[PDB]
RNA sequence: UUAGACGUUCUGGGCCGCACGCGCGCUACACUGACGGAGCCAGCGAGUCUAACCUUGGCCGAGAGGUCUUGGUAAUCUUGUGAAACUCCGUCGUGCUGGGGAUAGAGCAUUGUAAUUAUUGCUCUUCAACGAGGAAUUCCUAGUAAGCGCAAGUCAUCAGCUUGCGU
């Protein structure tokens, strides 16, 4: 079903597809990509410490992110 | 081969009823911690006195009683007891693995169902 | 005959009873009243329990 | 111009103070810190298994700061919640008392609360001095 | 002189307030410091029986109430005038207790 | 930013105590498919075996799994207190055992057969296939199955 | 009917017994969620003198609970009843799964003269049906419906019930 471990063929799919995502979120990752949900909640952290997406609101039950540029 | 909680069966009989409770479960430990004036001597005198009737042959005379709420102790091993179910005394020989149980566990108080099928 | 009344009555419905009719059913023991439901309803007015709202 | 812990957000103070207690490393966490459920209404142990005890010690010290004095019976009612007893409805259940008593004894040994007249435990001379210093740093975190 | 306290308890408003009024009226007939009547919150004692004997009918419920009004007055007086004022104002339905200190 | 790129050491379904453990769920709840461990026993044995709880089961190289199954089969030697234990002063030994994967259905069978051959009231209810605890039967418990 | 009692009292048992049909309900079928930390907010009330009631605080214990004391005959003490839903942060990630907790095993306690046909509480283990319920059918118009707990009655012990109360 949904992948829970990065396999370096999903990793480059992260970097070259989330800039095309104008709305990006936990449920956005698991629908268009096939990712484990808890991997998405780690990915949205990783996509913030180096800016590829930017936060507009961070609630514990809902994260909302847009492309940085 | 039979042991209760690590002590052998030949260690059970050569052991007082106080030392048996010290390794019993919590219900048995609680009852005889507050078991003063429980009147235990009237029944237990008739059990040892019935073991002298049979020298070496088959099981002793039954000792019928109403006390369904009495915990089986190792001094009762080998005796036979008629336990009042409410209308009738049922003889049950006290097997060694009956320790810590109530006498009412071995005399049912109802004839179960037999739903239909008159036959 | 030393077994005549020997069963303990120290708690539960067998010990307490109504002080007007000596029943065990429907007892009211709020504020130490000890009167049955039906007896209390006939003399709540004398005790001082009126019915306002 | 001078701040108390009442000018700091509760969650942001307790997290910041819990980290400070662990960095000092002198609290004498009990050996049973990783076995216990912390209430009989709970189902599972605390998830942050390394530093859940420092968060109770930080939460309790702020609570004693804001109140006059409390004892281990008031903390059990505070930290307890509803219990799922399956097919029967929920009800309030008090928390574990051994944990709160060990927290209070640890705080007395570090010397941040003290035994009080009228019972319970009040916050101490060093308690106000030390709670307010981390209270000062938490305001000035924003660069 | 001595510090005294008079506590009044009744189930009747009209029979209690005039008794406390007589207490204070005798208190400034010969003047002394009042600490006048501090009315405690009224207590409503509720008994909720069902309605009936036997449970036939709609499940209708009654509630009966007894209302307890309580008042205490904290006076100080010489020892002589204590007994007379505690004995003159005696009225049915009103329970008066006097605490010595 | 906890992204890790391990690719080769991951493993699918794997056997522990003769049970297929799912390899791609978190280890504490992956162990709970073993009959005899639960969400709170497995948590404590992972803590005692010193496993990072955030790992999937496809992690946990074989010496860590060997440590884990050492803890499960012998808890009291690794400071687990005797009140987690599934059997305490059990029925014959007086020792403290935590019953595990295949022994759970057998020790239960041992206990039922032990109190069936004595003709205790619990045993007769078990043999008849009725509710052995003191609970009503007139309206519930239908569809014996 | 009234002495071999239909009076009364005592030991046991039953009222709870299960092929099955019905009525009131409780918990659910999960992400508007479960779990773990953190925040922290009521109102109605009840409570012991020749009797052991409500119990703060210290100590012990994983917990249930134990123990040493204390306050209160009460707008004074329990009690600000620091209630629960709720709120914040994190773990889970659409999988009858970390939803659900029926059924069952082993132990530790508490009330009671007495707990077996589990009184009840707790600890570990066991992990059932249930994926939003056919014909039918109930209640309800604003601080109402619904969600959420709390006190009291019954009580020695037992609340999935009721009478109220607030959120």
């Amino acid at each position: 079903q949904h992948a829970v471990i990065l396999d370096q063929e999903k990793y480059d799919r992260i970097l070259k597809e989330v800039p095309t995502y104008r709305y990006v979120s936990v449920s956005v990752l698991v629908d268009r990509l096939k990712i484990g949900g808890s991997l998405a909640r780690i990915a949205l952290r990783h996509l913030e410490k180096e800016g590829i997406i930017k936060p507009i609101s961070k609630h514990s039950k809902q994260a909302i992110y847009t492309r940085a540029t | 081969t039979h042991s209760y909680r690590g002590v052998d069966l030949e260690k059970l009989l050569e052991m007082s009823t106080e030392d048996f409770v010290k390794l019993a479960p919590a219900r048995v430990r609680r009852r005889f911690a507050r078991g003063m004036t429980s009147k235990p001597a009237g029944f237990m005198k008739k059990l040892r006195a019935a073991k002298l009737a049979a020298p070496e042959n088959e099981k002793p005379a039954p000792v019928r009683t109403h006390m369904r709420n009495m915990i089986i102790v190792p001094e009762m091993i080998g005796s036979v007891v008629g336990i009042y179910n409410g209308k009738a005394f049922n003889q049950v020989e006290i097997r060694p693995e009956m320790l810590g149980h109530y006498l009412g566990e071995f005399s049912i108080t109802y004839t179960p169902v037999r739903h239909g099928r008159a036959g | 005959e030393n077994v005549w009344f020997s069963h303990p009555r120290r708690y539960g419905k067998g010990s307490r009873q109504c002080r007007v009719c000596s029943s065990h059913t429907g007892l009211i023991r709020k504020y130490g009243l000890n009167i049955c439901r039906q007896c209390f309803r006939e003399k709540a007015n004398d005790i001082g329990f009126n019915k306002f709202r | 111009p001078g701040v108390s812990v009442r000018d700091v957000a509760a969650q942001d103070f307790i997290n910041a103070y819990a980290s400070f207690l662990q960095r000092q490393g002198k609290l004498e966490v009990p050996g049973y810190v990783d076995i216990v459920k912390t209430s009989s209404g709970n189902e599972m142990p605390p998830q942050d298994a390394e530093g859940w005890f420092y968060k109770r010690a930080a939460s309790v010290a702020r609570h004693i700061y804001m109140r006059k004095q409390v004892g281990v019976g008031k903390l059990n009612k505070l930290y307890g919640g509803a219990k799922s007893r399956g097919v029967r409805p929920y009800k309030h259940i008090d928390a574990s008392g051994s944990i709160n008593r060990k927290v209070l004894q640890a705080l007395e040994k570090i010397g941040i609360v003290e035994i009080s007249p009228k019972g319970g435990r009040r916050i101490s001379e060093n308690g106000q001095r030390d709670l307010d210093r981390i209270a000062a740093q938490t305001l000035e975190e924003d660069e | 002189i001595i510090k005294i306290r008079i506590t009044l308890t009744s189930t009747k408003v009209k029979q209690l307030e005039n008794v406390s009024s007589n207490i204070v009226k005798n208190a400034e007939q010969h003047n002394l410091v009042k600490k006048g009547p501090v009315r405690l919150p009224t207590k409503v004692l509720k008994i909720s029986t069902r309605k009936t004997p036997n449970g036939e009918g709609s499940k209708t419920w009654e509630t009966y109430e007894m209302r307890i009004h309580k008042r205490y007055i904290d006076l100080e007086a010489p020892v002589q005038i204590v007994k007379r004022i505690t004995q003159i104002t005696i009225e049915p339905g009103v329970d008066v207790e006097v605490v010595v200190a | 930013s906890l992204v890790v790129q391990e690719q080769g050491s991951f493993q699918h379904i794997l056997r522990l105590l003769n049970t297929n453990v799912d390899g791609n769920i978190k280890i504490v709840y992956a162990l709970t498919t073993i009959k005899g461990v639960g969400r709170r026993y497995s948590n404590l044995v992972c803590k005692k075996a010193d496993v990072d709880l955030h790992k999937r089961a496809g992690e946990l190289t074989q010496e860590e799994l060997e440590r884990i199954v050492q803890i499960m089969q012998n808890p009291t030697h690794y400071k687990i207190p005797a009140w987690f234990l599934n059997r305490q002063n059990d029925i014959t030994d007086g020792k403290d055992y935590h019953t595990l994967a295949n022994n759970v259905e057998s020790k239960l069978r041992d206990d039922l057969e032990r109190l069936k051959k004595i003709r205790a009231h619990r045993g007769i209810r078990h043999f008849w296939g009725l509710r052995v605890r003191g609970q009503h039967t007139k309206t519930t418990g239908r569809r014996r199955a």
